[PDB]
């Protein structure tokens, strides 16, 4: 029916997806070794849309875990989540990969595992009659997730025409450039690879991260360990409409096709504001949706690293609001009525603007059907921004002599360094033109 | 006794629930005076159940506090949001798209500014 198979993919991606289908779970009421509980069925009228459909009432994921690295598998097989997962459909025990570190590595070893890379993935594809498409669950960081899955994009874009592309790749970090060097080489190359030989994206940033997560959150020692909570929510927050019964946009083909203005031009911004547990204690008092959504379009919740001067010469085109669990209805177009006496979104001047409001009903527990919850993919034309910052951080380096003569030893012979920047300053030049 | 066949039919418009206070009501007796002013203690009981009835399921003076010294303007936190929205849109008489949206800004303006009792508010009808 909407069979979406997860590509998880990388040294971060395979973690930000594990809590994800341990997510999964807690809100479904299932354990991943058994069903303990009734409140599957007749609190959740849907369940086979991410997780394959059941042979013994065992729901199993519907996901593939590649990486060069076996230290993040390794941490997988000792949690008691991993016997929901099949020691078949990917691996057996004691898998590897390569030494390794490099974008080279994962992009030449595509074609010599290449018998093996399309024969385990594509069974899950002919279970269903009707496949929705592919998302890669992958990373930019590093050379594991961004080598190899720049070669996936590729050669499932004609074997697997008819399909939907669109990932939740997450963006790497910039604060420093010592124990990584190689960050604006493999980031570009797969920064092309995600606009013409894919769809759409989902851009997560990784300096708004620390930034969220020293907000309300109150660390001290920034950890790996924080990076899957604010990710995992979102994810599961996208699909509350494809998991939960909705009516409008109830697949992941509805929710892309009203929000991307043209091709090239897919960059969402994202927002998710309630993370605090002691909000939980005043929200007994009816707290409504009149004020949820006052504060998405604020920049206060977002995930993007942009300029906060730079959003009166640029317009919003398409912003979606996602209340979740109890929205109370007869307010719901009273809140979209507020939105066109601040103008809070500056509209585009040559066509029509949208603000697309959706609900749907959460898991039967406590935390759920008590707390308002509010996602945002929004759809600003500020993201230039970190395009600009991308570009002057690989122009600045290539002047330097820094990775000219130690990365092109292996298949790489002419210069494709000017083919990114050219098609990089394409997508920024076209933003720019498309608010006549 | 006009007024008390007045209040004795707004509690009869409740529900079948009064009885005269004297279990047989007479008039033919040379006093008559104060019997019309044991008439006019029963129209005062009938007020008092009748306060009685404002004060348990109606809140009269919840309604007037709602509406009064907030229809002049009381907390201007739910007005200066809505006048925020005022700016934006009344500069031209309405159209036939304008009100549908003055009502949708009303209750955005609602939640914002954290009304206390919603059913008190949503009585808010938008003049055209």
């Amino acid at each position: 029916p909407r069979e979406i198979i997860t590509l998880q993919l990388g040294q971060c991606g395979n973690q930000i997806g594990f809590e994800f289908w341990k997510q999964l779970c807690a809100e479904h009421g299932i354990s991943p070794e058994g069903i303990v509980e009734e409140f599957a069925t007749e609190g959740t009228d849907r369940k086979d849309v991410f997780f394959y459909q059941a042979d013994d009432e065992h729901y199993i994921p519907r996901a593939v875990l590649l990486d060069l690295e076996p230290r993040v598998i390794h941490s997988i097989l000792n949690s008691p989540y991993a016997n929901l997962y099949n020691p078949e459909n990917i691996y057996l025990s004691e898998h590897g990969g390569g030494a390794g570190n490099n974008w080279a590595s994962g992009f030449s070893q595509g074609e010599k595992i290449h018998e093996d890379i399309f024969d385990i993935i594509d069974r899950e594809a002919d279970g269903s009659d009707s496949l929705e498409g592919f998302v890669l669950c992958h990373s930019i960081a590093g050379g594991t997730g961004s080598g190899l899955g720049s070669y996936l994009l590729e050669r499932l874009n004609d074997r697997y025409p008819k399909k939907l592309v669109q990932t939740y790749s997450v963006f790497p970090n910039q604060d420093e450039m010592s124990h990584v060097v190689v960050q604006p080489y493999n980031s570009l190359l797969t920064l092309k690879r995600l606009t013409q030989n894919a769809d759409c994206v989902v851009v997560l940033d990784n300096t708004a991260l620390n930034r969220i997560a020293t907000d309300r959150l109150h660390i001290q020692n920034p950890s790996f360990s924080q990076i899957n909570q604010l990710v995992s929510t979102i994810m599961s927050a996208s699909t509350t409409t494809l998991r939960y019964p909705g009516y409008m946009n109830n697949d992941l083909i509805g929710l892309i096709a009203s929000l991307i203005p043209t091709p090239r031009l897919h960059f969402l911004m994202t927002g998710y504001t309630p993370l605090t547990t002691d909000q939980s204690v005043a929200s007994v008092r009816k707290t409504t949706v009149l004020d949820v959504m006052r504060r998405l379009l604020q920049p206060k919740n977002v995930m993007v690293s942009t300029g906060r001067d730079r959003q009166t010469n640029h317009c919003y085109i398409a912003i979606l609001n996602i209340i979740q669990g109890e929205v109370d209805p007869t307010q719901v177009h009273k809140s979209l009525q507020r939105i066109r006496e601040r103008k809070l979104a500056n509209f585009i001047p040559w066509g029509p603007a949208s603000i697309q409001v959706a609900l749907s009903r959460k898991s039967p527990y406590l935390p759920s059907a008590h707390r308002v919850s509010g996602l945002m993919m929004a759809n600003h034309t500020n993201i230039s921004s970190l395009f600009e910052r991308t570009c002057r951080q690989y122009d600045k380096l290539r002047k330097r002599e820094a990775f000219l003569e130690q990365f092109r030893k292996e298949d790489i012979f002419k210069d494709n360094f000017d083919e990114l920047d050219n098609s990089r300053e394409i997508v920024q030049q076209l933003i720019d033109e498309y608010h006549a | 006794i006009l007024s008390t066949g007045k209040y004795l039919n707004v509690v009869r418009e409740c529900g079948h629930d009064v009885t005269c206070p004297d279990a047989k009501e007479i008039t033919y007796t040379l006093k008559e005076q104060a019997y019309v002013e044991r008439i006019e203690k029963a129209y005062n009981y009938a007020s008092k159940v009748l306060l009685d009835f404002l004060m348990e399921e109606e809140e009269l003076v919840a309604h007037l506090r709602s509406i009064k010294h907030y229809f002049l303007m009381d907390q201007g936190d739910f007005f200066v949001h809505f006048m925020d929205l005022t700016e934006e849109e009344l500069k031209k008489p309405v159209d036939d798209i304008i009100p549908t949206r003055l009502e949708a800004l009303l209750e955005l303006a609602l939640r914002m500014s954290t009304a206390n009792t919603d059913p008190f508010k949503d009585d808010l009808k938008i003049e055209l």
